[PDB]
């Protein structure tokens, strides 16, 4: 029992830092951004450049498409490599959280499992074809 | 004939050189700016008294039904033993037909348009009444109404 | 410690710095209404969540013209707990106005609140179905967003639209195709839904579906044109 | 939010402390916690008063 | 060859060019689009047919 | 019946839930109880809740709804706690129950095809 | 009108180096 | 009176019967429509759709007016059929090879509850699925036409079948009774319709439905049947792929001659000939073919390759010019021989295509008198209108809205006649 509250103890901790991390670190948008156009001609002469006024490069982004109007790195350190080098690697937090999470789970049911087999009841033992075995207990009432 | 709106401030009746038809000519002349102001800015307007209780209580009972002040209003209106009265509820609109002034009301005919014209310039019409920024009580009403809805 | 960047919707920055944020001024700081965090740069600044707010995945999926301008005044449909209504609070500002309504109590109890400590809001907590008693309220509003989980969407935003909206006006709606139909392809029930609105007067501009925020969601935004 | 917390953690609202000392180190956990000061509690001896 | 016709033929009908990352779309014709109501579902069809024109039932 | 308790399941569905309850305890799946159900929705772990209609005072377990919605879990009243107890197994009335998750037990198709369901009543 | 596209290279290489990757946006 | 219709989607049309054409395409929200019943007085119409769910709809305001009014509790497998017994319950028939009850009513807790499940018992190697119920009303029952091939009169107050008869070898479609409720007529796929009846001393007394008749009609199934009796009639009328109508008499079903209707009706006709060049025409839907004869040889194959309606009417006078008029657009075309074969050339003409033309008339090879759906007369030709009398509106003109419109326009070389549903002619000096 100590056991299994210990093992419960450090996955909920590690459950509320995955869910601060995606809470401070923002993932690009991914979505189909279907244009509503009338006239068939206008459809074949549609061009992103001209709708949204931009440039290509601000066209295939899609987090800002601030335009040539609103248009109208020196700041952080060599921006090139550890700007970059920092995205992935809060990235990279953010994913070994959540291994460590996953794995607390997995032992946490192995040993619930067995202290229940512990407990009381008329067990059965039995054998998947995989390797795997189970227990399935009599069909009785607790008392 | 004549047009009844409710405000955060009370309610205004409005002249109207006729209706229907001023329906489809409103919205055909595109008339919720200041020119449709000043072709109709206002007729009459009465208060409700500014004691919060009183307020929440006409509101409330002008959501299920007519006030003392909609009393006091229906007979200052009238001059004529029939008179049809736009409303742009059923339920009061069945209400004052009802009711004791004795005079046809009409609902939700095309005349939304009217009203939302009337509901646009209407600040503006806070030269009949009172031309003050209405939105602070607007607010006022509307926490004191939902505090209300709540048991709290 | 950290660059802010414009956004091409006004009112709408990003911070770019060792994490990148998306993010709107306050009005009433020393404060935080959901336990969002803030960052002050000097003036306060508030985080949103697209994991949490709607909107936000609308904005940071890339949309292109949102209607909600600081200056404006702007209806909410739909507003369990207020944590999108206090983000368009600070979005408009304090010659911007924002009508909020919700159904239910105990989103309503926290909407009151929160009602409470900002100016920008006027809580209306009627049902949503009637627009009558609180047509009394609301004035002439310029923009409209709304998400309703009750399928009659088309329907709520049909008569809202009518009896408030201001002409050439602004909608926004979201849609959960899961709770319309649950049968067939998500894109379908969105291609169903802007055929009725297109039969209701409102002339559609843009479709966005929230891909990698939600699931199955859809955006839908347009003009609203010579109505009562 | 105390209205929706379970029953063990309003017995345990407390003693935090030693709740997760506890549990980190391996060892019995604390069971009184803030309800001590209760008449009943106060009322009883001993191992009826955990019970 | 006329295959490479109609072809073009529903390319012409087509109402959708994927430009790119976005996609474009149009709005049907107001007066048909009222006119008259709107198209079956080949599921539907197929499924209500489909049952009856099964073949544990010897039709034919 | 209170209309406290809303999303209410019929006599169907209500054997269907039964039965995968039944099935869920004997192969030991299942919390019973009201505080174990608030913990296991707290852990986050739990399949779906199955809530009693008649423990009266009904607020007892109105106080799981608010949690379901947070982190959206499928919730279904059923009519009596007598049998909800019986079905689950113990001696005593049970007014709530939690079918929590191991993603290799033999049961797994059937209670996805009871919260499909459930979901269904809920939206 | 060079001066409007020298301008419009202008900042848009002062935005670029702020918010993209190459060899990162793949990871 | 107004006709709804369930187009195969998600819409429900109301037509205007004046125009003909829909007055609201009302849009239920919830998925695909499979079928469709008002309640008693009319005042709520209930569609149940393929997400298993059941929408009602309410109608008052007339026509053009619909409102979603409740979704009553869904389920999972999809409704085929609905019945309703009053304003208050609403009976449903649904694929899982079981009848639901549910409750429509207001202002009850029960409003909307899914309250009883009624299992029809299933086939071996498939799914049944029950296609047709209805509510009989003198005793308290439902009754029930199963995909295995079978009638089920469950009794509703306990919700607990009475009557089970394995009808006929395949599977129902169809049930209707008669007013009295003594005799449920069931409608087969194996083109058969059974009758059970219930007229005697002990069927009435205690319930027992005894199936006394059948008969086959039919040439391959039968998809709708439909009873009627008053004071005039007693008739029931069939229909199915065998394209035709069949009618027989009600109470005397086993004993009465029937009436197999012809096929075609020749009213709207299709073909025209010209005697100029010696030519047939003939046109179906979005199609039109040109013969000429003597041995007899196509002239011209034409596909209106962008229209959506039928082909109402066409005409084509002496020479080459044809129109075809839609009751949305109407083209216009002008033909040239080339031998064997012919070319074509539509020509243009505004009035023509906003303007919705139901009959069409030639003077002469010049001009066009045309009568426009909305009861109008144009004179064209390639704005020229007569204005008309009109009657005053009786009662059963106010009920049946197109019963004033205009049926009839004959052309001589100025003279035309002008025939009204109400037994109207009128004579036009154009």
């Amino acid at each position: 029992t100590q056991d299994s509250n210990y093992v419960r103890t450090l996955r909920q901790i590690e459950l509320k830092k995955l869910e601060k991390g995606a809470k401070q670190l923002m993932f690009k948008s991914s979505g189909n951004h279907t244009i509503f156009v009338d006239s068939r001609e206008k459809m074949n002469e549609f061009t992103p450049e001209k709708f949204f006024n931009t440039t290509s490069e601000m066209v295939n982004r899609s987090e800002n498409r601030l335009t040539k109007d609103q248009l109208a790195n020196a700041s952080s350190i060599m921006p090139k490599e550890s700007l970059d080098k920092k995205k992935l690697k809060k990235f990279k937090q953010v994913k070994q959280h959540l291994q460590r999470e996953t794995q607390l789970k997995q032992v946490q049911q192995r040993m619930d499992a067995q202290r229940e087999l512990l407990k009381k009841g008329s067990k059965k033992k039995i054998v998947d074809s995989s390797g795997k075995i189970s227990f399935k207990w009599k069909k009785q009432r607790k008392r | 004939a004549y047009v009844l709106t409710e405000t955060s401030a009370g309610y205004a009746l409005l002249k109207a050189s006729d209706k229907i038809y001023k329906s489809s000519s409103l919205i055909q002349d595109l008339d919720s700016s200041d020119k449709v102001l000043k072709e109709f800015k206002i007729a009459a307007f009465s208060k409700f008294n500014s004691a919060a209780n009183a307020l929440e209580e006409a509101n409330s009972i002008i959501e299920g039904k007519v006030s003392s002040q909609l009393e006091k209003l229906l007979e200052e209106i009238k001059k004529d033993k029939k008179s049809t009265l736009i409303v742009s509820e059923t339920k009061l609109a069945n209400a004052i037909n009802k009711l004791g002034l004795n005079f046809n009301v009409v609902s939700d005919a095309v005349t939304l348009d009217i009203y939302r014209a009337i509901k646009e310039y209407l600040p503006e019409l806070l030269p009949g009444m009172s031309d003050n920024d209405l939105s602070k009580m607007s607010l006022g009403l509307a926490h004191s109404i939902g505090r209300h809805k709540l048991k709290f | 410690k950290v660059v802010i960047e414009p956004h091409r919707h006004a009112g709408v920055y990003i911070a770019r710095g060792k994490e990148d944020l998306l993010v709107t001024k306050n009005m009433a700081p020393g404060e935080s209404v959901y336990g969002e965090k803030r960052i002050s740069v000097k003036v306060e600044y508030r985080v949103w969540n697209p994991f949490r707010s709607k909107l936000a995945a609308g904005i940071m999926g890339g949309l292109d013209e949102l209607f909600i301008a600081p200056g404006k005044k702007v209806l909410y449909l739909g507003a369990a707990s207020g944590t999108s209504v206090s983000h368009v609070s600070d979005v408009v500002g304090p010659e911007g106005v924002v009508y909020a309504v919700e159904f239910s109590h105990r989103p309503g109890r926290e909407l009151i609140s929160m009602a409470k400590k900002r100016p920008n809001i006027i809580p209306i907590i009627e049902d949503a179905r009637h627009p009558q008693k609180y047509r009394m309220l609301i004035g002439m509003v310029d923009c409209v967003f709304a998400d309703v989980a009750q399928p009659d969407q088309a329907r709520i935003i049909a008569l809202n639209s009518h009896m408030f909206l201001k002409d050439q006006g602004g909608v926004v709606i979201s849609i959960k195709a899961n709770c319309i139909d649950s049968t067939v392809d998500a894109e379908t029930v969105f291609a169903r839904e802007v055929q009725k609105l297109r039969e209701e007067r409102i002339k559609p501009l843009e479709q966005l579906t929230l891909e990698p925020y939600e699931r199955d969601h859809c955006i839908v935004v347009g003009r609203y044109m010579r109505s009562g | 939010s105390l209205a929706k917390s379970p029953a063990s953690t309003i017995q345990i609202l407390g003693a935090e402390k030693a709740l997760f000392r506890a549990l980190k180190t391996k060892h019995d956990t604390p069971k009184y916690g803030l309800l001590y000061h209760a008449s009943l509690v106060g009322q009883a001896t001993g191992k009826n008063k955990g019970k | 060859i006329k295959t490479k016709k109609r072809k073009t033929l529903k390319n012409l009908r087509k109402d959708s060019v994927k430009r790119g990352k976005f996609r474009v779309q149009l709005l049907s014709t107001t007066q048909d689009s009222k006119t008259l109501p709107p198209k079956k579902e080949s599921s539907i069809i197929r499924s209500k047919d489909r049952w009856l024109n099964r073949k544990a039932l010897n039709k034919g | 019946p209170n209309p406290k308790a809303f999303p209410l399941a019929d006599a169907a569905l209500t054997q269907q839930i039964l039965d995968v309850v039944q099935q869920a305890a004997n192969l030991r799946q299942l919390k019973k109880g009201a505080n174990e159900a608030t913990k296991t929705l707290n852990r986050g772990i739990s399949e779906f809740i199955i809530m009693a209609a008649d423990c009266e005072p009904i607020e007892i377990l109105l106080h799981l709804p608010l949690l379901c919605e947070d982190k959206n879990v499928p919730y279904v009243f059923v009519p009596s706690r007598v049998a909800l107890g019986r079905a689950c197994g113990v001696s005593r009335p049970v007014i709530a129950a939690s079918i929590t998750t191991n993603d290799a037990s033999a049961i797994k198709t059937q209670i996805y095809a009871v919260k499909d369901k459930i979901e269904t009543l809920l939206i | 009108r060079k001066y409007l596209n020298k301008l419009i290279k202008r900042n848009s290489q002062n935005l670029r180096s702020w918010d993209l990757e190459e060899e990162v946006r793949d990871e | 009176l107004r006709l709804f219709s369930i187009g195969g989607s998600t819409v429900v049309t109301e037509w205007d019967l004046a125009t003909g054409l829909p007055l609201r395409n009302y849009d239920c929200n919830s998925g695909v429509i499979w079928s469709i019943s008002i309640n008693d007085s009319q005042d709520k119409l209930s569609v149940g759709c393929d997400n298993g769910t059941v929408v009602l709809i309410d109608i008052s305001g007339g026509p053009g007016v619909l409102e979603h009014d409740t979704i009553l509790m869904r389920q999972e497998a999809r409704v085929l059929t609905l019945a309703w017994k009053k304003d208050d319950f609403v009976i449903g028939g649904c694929s899982d090879g079981r009848i639901r009850i549910w409750s429509a009513q207001k202002n009850d807790e029960n409003m909307g509850r899914l309250l009883h499940t009624m299992k029809v018992d299933k086939a071996k190697k498939e799914s049944t699925l029950v296609w047709s119920v209805i509510y009989l009303p003198r005793t308290d029952q439902i009754a029930s036409g199963d995909s295995t091939g079978s009638i089920k009169f469950w009794d509703f107050q306990f919700a607990t079948l009475n009557q089970s008869f394995k009808a006929h070898d395949a599977d129902v479609l169809c049930l209707t009774t008669d007013t009295d409720n003594n005799y449920v007529f069931s409608a087969g796929v194996d083109r058969k319709i059974f009758q059970f009846s219930q007229n005697t001393n002990k069927s009435q007394k205690n319930n027992r439905w005894v199936n006394s008749s059948n008969r086959l009609l039919h040439g391959n199934d039968i998809r709708a049947i439909c009873a009627y009796q008053s004071k005039g009639a007693d008739f029931l009328v069939s229909g199915g792929v065998e394209k035709t109508l069949v009618i027989n008499s009600l109470t005397s079903f086993s004993n009465g001659n029937y009436r197999k209707m012809p096929t075609v009706e020749p009213y709207s006709k299709n073909v025209l000939v010209n005697k100029e060049q010696r030519l047939v025409v003939s046109w179906s839907e979005s199609t039109v073919k040109i013969w000429t004869m003597g041995n007899y040889k196509l002239v011209c194959k034409l596909t209106l390759k962008d229209d959506q309606n039928i082909s109402t009417c066409s005409l084509s006078p002496d020479g080459q010019v044809l129109v075809v008029g839609r009751p949305s657009t109407t083209k216009v075309f002008h033909l040239q021989p080339v031998g064997n074969k012919l070319k074509v050339t539509k020509l243009d003409n505004d009035l023509l295509l906003r303007t919705s033309t139901k009959l069409v008339k030639f003077i002469d090879n010049s001009k066009i008198v045309i009568c426009s759906c909305e009861d109008d007369v144009f004179i064209v030709d390639l704005p020229q209108e007569v204005e008309l009398l009109e009657v005053t509106s009786t009662k059963s003109s106010i009920k049946v809205p197109y019963i004033n419109r205009i049926n009839h326009l004959e052309v001589d070389q100025n003279i035309a006649v002008i025939s009204r549903g109400c037994g109207v002619v009128d004579i036009l000096d154009l």
